[PDB]
DNA sequence: GGTCAGATGATGGGGATGGGGGGTTGGAGGAATGGATGAC
């Protein structure tokens, strides 16, 4: 996250921190969204292009942390995988189209201050929330900034990051880059008259997206941190899988088979 | 799966405490 | 006269783990080389 802010003690209790067991190295972000599921971005898991390829017992998923790397006793759940399921129709090859995967534990994992799942959102709660200058929140343990150029300050963060971001309208998107958009994607960050700071950066993705409903009181997770070029580079804009218009699909994984 | 209580926090909603940013998005909403 | 190889050496030293001494959580035990020293 650059431009963000250090996240209060269990203001993301949905944040799911993915590992890789040897070498261990934090690869990506994800949330909860059941005792028993986490939803991140397809190509933490499966990017070709980079050689990137993993399997169940290739990572770790650890769950209710603060601190970025030191195990966190008596707080944080590390729970192994039993099944990596990715979208079908996630296009690699092109424009991370359908970047959105599901994990299923193995064990669900206990619930505390710490760990507590985030709503899915329905038609109407996507409809009314997904708005033009409506602001969510993306959050993460990914880059402060960039660190593929010479740069000063340091390259990753000692705690989760928080930074609220405003969508943007698909015209703005559209043409911000020369990347083909999909309506399975938002953008999100203030324009550059706005005189406003911030975006998910490199180790970000799979990332929450939430929303707060002003009506229910819930967190919806509305995207996942997906891509970007460069971060929080004027007239740039971050880029989120659409969690709603892939509802059908996850639903569709979770609910397959009785628990 | 307990997926009938999501999105309330325990330390937040479930203690009718805010997070020190939080206003900032309710108030997105108002156009 | 300057290569060489165990070797004893404080010192800064967790642990699925930093800098500490509680924290979002106990209560203790502590990483991994460095450069002087006979044998030729
Ligand atoms: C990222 O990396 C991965 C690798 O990490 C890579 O994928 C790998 O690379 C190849 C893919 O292109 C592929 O290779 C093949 O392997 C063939 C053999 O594969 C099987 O080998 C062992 C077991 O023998 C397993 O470890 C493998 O996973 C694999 O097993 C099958 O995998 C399929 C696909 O995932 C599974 O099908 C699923 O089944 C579900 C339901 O499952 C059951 C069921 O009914 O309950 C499970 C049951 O156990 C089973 N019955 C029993 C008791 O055995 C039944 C049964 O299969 C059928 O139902 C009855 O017909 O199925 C659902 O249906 C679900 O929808 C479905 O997806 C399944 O678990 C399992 N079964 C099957 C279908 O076999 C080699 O044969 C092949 O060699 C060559 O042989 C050909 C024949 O001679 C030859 O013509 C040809 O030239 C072949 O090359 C080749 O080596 C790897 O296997 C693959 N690994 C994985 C994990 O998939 C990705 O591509 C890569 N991505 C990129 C792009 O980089
Ligand atoms: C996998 C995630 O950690 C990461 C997040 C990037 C978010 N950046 C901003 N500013 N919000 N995603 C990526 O790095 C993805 C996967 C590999 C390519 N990629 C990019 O975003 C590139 N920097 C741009 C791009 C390349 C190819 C296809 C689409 C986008
Ligand atoms: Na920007
Ligand atoms: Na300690």
């Amino acid at each position: 996250i650059v431009e963000g802010s250090d996240a209060e003690i269990g203001m993301s209790p949905w944040q799911v921190m993915l590992f890789r067991k040897s070498p261990q190295e934090l690869l990506c972000g994800a949330s909860l969204i059941s005792d028993r599921w986490v939803l991140t971005a397809a190509h933490c898991l499966l990017y070709p292009p980079w050689d990137k390829n993993f399997t169940e017992n290739d990572l770790l998923v650890r769950i209710g942390k603060h601190s970025r790397t030191r195990y966190e006793r008596n707080i944080e759940k590390i729970s192994m995988l039993e099944k990596i399921y990715i979208h079908p129709r996630y296009n690699w090859r092109e424009n991370l189209d359908r970047d959105i995967a599901l994990m299923k534990l193995k064990k669900p994992v206990a619930f505390s201050d710490y760990i507590h799942p985030v709503c899915l959102p329905d038609r109407e709660t996507a409809a009314s929330l997904l708005q033009a200058g409506y602001k969510g929140r993306v959050t993460g343990w990914g880059n402060l900034k960039e660190t593929w150029t010479a740069n000063v300050g340091k390259g990753q963060p000692s705690v989760l990051q928080v930074v609220n971001l405003p969508i943007v309208e698909r015209p703005v998107c559209k043409d911000s880059t020369r990347i083909r958009i999909t309506d399975n994607m938002f953008c999100a960050g203030y324009k550059p008259d706005e005189g406003k700071r911030g975006d998910a950066c490199e180790g970000d993705s799979g990332g929450p997206f939430v929303m707060k409903s002003p009506f229910n009181n819930r967190w919806y997770q509305m995207g996942i941190v997906s891509w970007g070029e460069g971060c929080d580079r004027d007239g740039k804009y971050g880029f989120y899988t659409h969690v709603f218009r892939l509802k059908k699909w996850i639903q569709k994984v979770i609910d397959q088979f009785g628990e | 799966s307990g997926e009938a209580d999501c999105g309330l926090r325990p330390l937040f909603e479930k203690k009718s405490l805010e997070d020190k940013t939080e206003r900032e998005l309710l108030e997105s909403y108002i156009d």
